[PDB]
């Protein structure tokens, strides 16, 4: 069936069909374009007219231009031939390596797995990152979220996780660049070639790449996450092996929806967002999951506009996660990296019956001492340290050492820290904080604990700091 | 006999820089059209019964019933080395009284940024000549680095010192080390832009600088357009194996001009009345700053966008929007400014997302750990405010931090060569300033720098050529600062 | 030809024309009014109908009422015979002294001087006001802005400047009253008659007055600043002479714009303002300028809604200025007049290469000590000054003396201070604050430095106390 463009306003294109009107979600092909331009049907406006969202720029479009109904939603290449390749929203190769040598395809719109398909298995996934492992550990096959305002360390952390978890992974990984920097896409692509996780000459590639960065119009940015996760769903269901799915940044899916919302004729909801924010997110998030058929460990970077965690976008995201790592500018500003808020990061498996009583007790002990110090800071800033009881100033000095021992040099952050990266075993993480809490290092200077790996390095640093 | 409303149309209404046009059946989205009077406009809204056209000029020149004619294409601008030394408007028209601009090349303003493949990692230093920037938040060629802060915190001055800094390279004959500059003024007053140009001419910097100016009394479409047009001029160098720097002064005013246009096109407002896609406005512009691989010439375009905050709130909507686009930011504060911290850079809140990869080995040697160290120093300074018993290690951390803070203070209009920066930082980072009174550090730096320029050009020239501090240079520096310091203390 | 009114809501009147449509900005004349009623064409709505903004009240207008096109924008008398006279928005004499028989008229809409016409000349204009001269000096031919909330001291300051600058100045002055108190215009007019800067018997007047006050509807308040500018533009260009332009109060221009925008049915911008706030301001402000052809030293009082400097009106005004004097209610309430915020007032000529290193160093030294005092306010407000270190106590004591030495009795504010007005030479201002910073008067009581002129008066005052 054939339609004609009747209106163009930014990324939103209205198309009239004299006969066979395409259903919502269908992919339409604009004729007379040099490069393929897909419109996705969003609404039926009435009068044989559909309202659509463009997957590429709308410059050059003319009222009267012919549009073909493909008879299906956007369909993309899936399967092992996506590994080591880079794809865009509509499935095209963007790596100058010729066609995606596949002939299995999948619609980017799909129903979420049902309640009966859910798995309740939850076992710890050790990261080698002290703050994460101690306080809010990740679970294999679980949903992990990395919250943060602009420039606090979401991407550095996700890259460190890819380094610490994915490089020694027994299955396949999918990375979805959603509304982020193209430079970061180039960085990651060449890094994985250098590491061999992508191989341009044999079939040993472990990672499939999907990108629609902040250079793209909102339709692209609204849909690239669906493309990225469709690739993941194939590896989960048709194989049954374990999959890692990394998304940076999932906020950009919601932001793109908000960019076109007024042009789709919607009254705004709170904070300028689309009224559909939560159901939109729900239909997308509920597909990102482990099932009885296969495991997905998902790690999603989540932007926090204006650093406000109550912003509808991040606020609605929390309920979709099993583990939350919340980054804070207030902490990053102090040179504490990773900038994890130890009093705002949580995990379903932070339970004495899962991690054991030792792990749980030390984690809660660390949180208590830090909350006690936080509550004191403001009082002592005005009335002075000398007004504190011996018990209070002991909790102050230990808390400040604990804050520092949570900081850690990342291998992927060597260009920022000037320190060699470190990976700390969970056993050593527990022991280290246990000893600080127990007052075993009360005699050591504060700075000995800053920017090190295991507790033995803090002792060595204290000796070095003497002379 | 005329019935053809395919290539032409008629003004239905005109007001506040928006013409609604009947006809123009064949007009393209974003196509430039021409009114009866000669005025141009862009077709931004294609609606079933009308075209919404934004007017590039004074709407008194448009009336109901006026014809509107198709041009055939989107906006473009003069492009090339003929623009260097010239002040132009948002469309590249000469506004400096020096004569018409005659380039052999033209370029479209609305082109999409290069994708993943044409790119290669930022690795070449873009030297500002500002100690605090080059050492703590280094900028490479192809990077985007935001300059952000309240009114009168020193934002433009960072960009100006940077442009003036390039003369050292541009006077030479090595084309891969040169940096051609573009200053885009958006929403400023003409007299300010004129004083800016006088400054760049007196420093003999205009000769390698294009000034693109859409000022406060220019129509909103011209201010909206100016950054993209300047960007196209810079992309010329980028795509021809050369290196350009572009300053957008400022993007806050561009967002305001775009907000007006959008509200008047009757596109419904979002947060703070800004259009729903105010992020996309800046993200598409800034993505076009890029470093090209050798296949595409190896050229680059570096962007320094400017954002004005209100009451120092870096965490605001539009600021964090732009922070979330760029590869770092330089954050300036009034508090620091008046304390004598000039440039007024907040270290902990400023970042570079390229880091040491954008530094010479020499700078990487002396400044490798300094940023995190200074961030930690400010935390300990705040905590130790009351004179309570402090251990030797914290006292040393405080002593060092106070002295390095003094070292990063710098005047205006004398951007420093990289080897000179390394030499001064060296004296601080190696501990030679630790026993000096904080008040006498600037005195030390002035006397020390002038001495090594006077007597040790062989050492400085070796650091500049090698791009590093060799073991021989390190031994020479060590001998110089030890004996110099012994004299200074008495 | 003739139009007919089709719609009226407050200042906004729609008019339909049968033959020939007036271009945007044209002045239309409403037929049958007792006093001239001008409508300015703002938009073409379609169907031969224009949307206009009235320059006076619209009460009594009827649908179908005839309107004529004058064939031009609002045109006003310009030239030497505007001197000594008062005119309204549309250039009518409002002083009961008959016709203003100028040889020329000018449209109130003119395009801003081009970039090529800009002057880069930066010369200090010494005011004799200590805070200004020391920290944020004014420049000859420069753009000066006086920011202030309700009742803090904008008008007193502009009146003191007219007292300190205009008499030392050799040229003409234009005062534009924009959305302020009519009785303030009456005061100014008659005081100028008394002093003789307006002469009713001779052609020796040196001031031209233009008024559209807070009794006027918004169309008049939005355009009257342009009327004032036009008068000044003539003296700048067609006489190539040094002009002083005083405007009280330029905020009222933007506020009036907000009122009309609401009636024009625009989608509103932030804080309920017109979406055109910045461009409207730019098109107006860019005309208030010195050019290569002639000098305008402009001083604009700038009202600050609810004391909020981040309000879009004052916030957008800053970048249009070369020097800013920001007043503070908190400072006024402490008794410091003029209530200038010494850490929020700036000048482009505050530059060692312009004012000399001595001036610059003392200014920055004063600001450093004041900032150091400021960021102790948290602790002082709770525990008082007695908890601070000896070092910090020294900085507090000197900063408090400097704060007081920055206050000054104005010739114009004698009823309120109770003191004779003082004007201080620049060299004396530099020297006085130099001596305080050096600790030369650490022994003197703080109150000695309050409401004096030169530093010698602070010494004499302390001697009478002890």
């Amino acid at each position: 069936t054939t339609g004609r463009i009747v209106a163009v306003i930014g990324a939103v294109v209205d198309v009239q069909f004299d006969e066979g009107l395409p259903p919502i979600l269908n992919a339409l092909e604009v004729q007379g374009r040099e490069t393929r331009l897909v419109l996705e049907v969003a609404q039926h406006l009435g009068e044989s007219t559909v309202r659509t969202i463009a997957m590429d720029g709308t410059e050059g479009l003319v009222r009267g231009q012919k549009v073909l109904d493909s008879g299906a939603p956007i369909r993309i290449p899936v399967g092992p031939e996506t590994l080591g390749r880079i794809m865009n929203v509509i499935g095209e190769p963007i790596d100058e390596r010729g066609p995606i040598k596949t002939k299995q395809f999948a619609a980017i719109h799909a129903e979420a797995p049902e309640f009966v398909e859910m798995s309740v298995e939850q076992e710890i996934l050790v990261t080698g990152i002290k703050v994460v492992d101690l306080l809010a550990p990740y679970a294999k096959g679980g949903k992990i979220g990395l919250f943060g305002g602009a420039g606090v360390g979401k991407t550095v952390l996700i890259m460190e996780l890819i380094n610490n978890v994915a490089k020694a992974h027994g299955g396949y990984s999918v990375f979805a660049g959603v509304g982020e920097r193209t430079r970061e896409g180039n960085d990651l692509y060449h890094e994985m070639i250098e590491s061999g996780v992508i191989n341009l000459k044999d079939a040993t590639s472990k990672v499939a790449l999907v990108y629609g960065q902040m250079n793209e119009p909102p339709g692209a940015r609204a849909r690239v996450a669906l493309t990225g996760l469709t690739v993941a769903e194939y590896f989960r269901d048709q194989e049954g092996q374990d999959v890692l799915l990394f998304i940076d940044n999932i906020f950009r899916f919601t932001q793109a929806g908000s960019e076109v919302s007024a042009l789709l004729g919607r009254i705004p909801s709170a904070v300028g967002y689309q009224p559909t924010l939560a159901t939109d997110m729900g239909t997308m998030q509920e597909r990102i999951t482990t099932t009885k058929k296969g495991s997905i460990t998902s790690v999603q970077a989540i932007y926090v506009p204006a650093d406000d965690l109550t912003d509808p976008a991040p606020a609605t995201t929390f309920a979709h996660l099993d583990a939350t790592t919340v980054l804070s500018r207030a902490i990053a500003e102090l040179g504490i990296y990773p900038a994890v808020d130890p009093l705002d990061s949580t995990s379903r498996i932070m339970d004495p019956n899962i991690v054991g009583s030792e792990h749980y007790d030390v984690a809660r002990g660390v949180q208590k001492i830090l909350q006690d110090y936080k509550s004191l800071q403001d009082i002592i800033a005005i009335l002075g340290m000398d007004e504190l009881s011996e018990e209070d100033k002991l909790t102050v000095s230990r808390a400040r050492k604990i804050q520092r021992f949570l900081s850690q040099p990342f291998q992927v952050a060597e260009v920022f820290t000037g320190h060699l990266g470190k990976l700390v075993p969970l056993k050593e993480t527990i022991k280290g904080f246990q000893q600080i809490l127990a007052g075993e290092y009360d005699h050591l200077p504060e700075q000995a604990f800053y920017m090190v790996g295991p507790i033995e390095e803090a002792v060595a640093k204290a000796d070095k700091l003497a002379e | 006999t005329s019935v053809d409303l395919e290539e032409t149309g008629r003004v239905l209404s005109i007001g506040d820089g928006i013409a609604r046009v009947h006809g123009l059946r064949n007009v393209q989205a974003e196509e430039m059209v021409e009114f009866s009077s000669g005025l141009k406009g862009m077709s931004l809204n294609l609606e079933p019964d009308n075209v919404g056209v934004v007017v590039f000029g004074n709407d008194k020149l448009i009336k109901e019933g006026d014809i509107v004619k198709r041009t055939g294409a989107i906006v473009d601008v003069p492009v090339g080395e003929e623009l260097l030394g010239r002040v132009v408007d948002a469309l590249g028209n000469a506004i400096d009284g020096k004569g018409p601009i005659g380039s052999k090349a033209r370029r479209r303003v609305g082109l999409k940024a290069p994708g993943i493949i044409p790119r290669i990692s930022v690795r070449e230093p873009m030297q500002t000549g500002i100690k605090a920037v080059d050492s703590l938040v280094p900028i490479g060629r192809g990077q985007r680095e935001l300059i952000i802060g309240d009114r009168q915190t020193g934002k433009t001055s960072i960009a100006i010192d940077t442009i003036i800094n390039q003369k050292r390279f541009n006077d030479g004959t090595d084309e891969k080390k040169k940096l051609y500059c573009i200053y885009v003024a958006i929403g400023q007053k003409r007299s300010t832009v004129a004083q800016l140009v006088k400054r760049l001419t007196d420093a003999d910097a205009m000769k390698y600088t294009i000034v693109v100016s859409a000022t406060a009394s220019d129509a909103a479409p011209l201010q909206y357009l100016a950054p993209y047009s300047g960007c196209s001029m810079g992309e010329y160098f980028r795509d021809n194996g050369k290196h350009a720097l572009i300053i957008y002064d400022d993007l806050s005013k561009q967002a305001v001009a775009y907000r007006q246009m959008s509200l008047l096109l009757r596109r419904p407002p979002g947060r703070e009345a800004y259009p729903g896609d105010v992020f996309y406005l800046h993200s598409r512009l800034l993505e076009r700053a890029a470093k090209m691989n050798d296949a595409f010439g190896g050229g680059s375009l570096t962007a320094l966008p400017v954002i004005e905050t209100q009451a120092g709130d870096v965490s605001a909507y539009i600021p964090t929007n732009v922070i979330s686009i760029t590869d770092g930011q330089i954050f300036l504060e009034t508090e620091l400014f008046y304390k004598g911290i000039r440039p007024a850079i907040n270290v902990g809140l400023s970042v570079s997302r390229v880091g040491s990869a954008a530094q010479t080995r020499a700078m990487k040697q002396v400044a490798g750990t300094m940023k995190l160290e200074l961030a930690q120093y400010r935390e300990v300074a705040a905590f130790a405010q009351f004179g309570s018993d402090l251990d030797a290690a914290t006292q040393q951390l405080l002593s060092r931090g106070v002295r390095l803070t003094e070292l990063l203070k710098q005047g205006q209009y004398s951007p420093m060569a990289i080897e000179e920066q390394v030499a001064v930082i060296y004296a601080g980072v190696r501990g030679y300033l630790d026993k000096l009174e904080p008040s006498k550090i600037t005195k030390f730096e002035n006397a020390f720098l002038s001495h090594v320029i006077s007597q040790h050009q062989a050492l400085l020239s070796k650091i500049r050529t090698d791009g590093k501090i060799s073991e021989e240079s390190d031994a020479k520096l060590k001998e110089i600062v030890t004996n110099f310091l012994a004299g200074f203390e008495a």
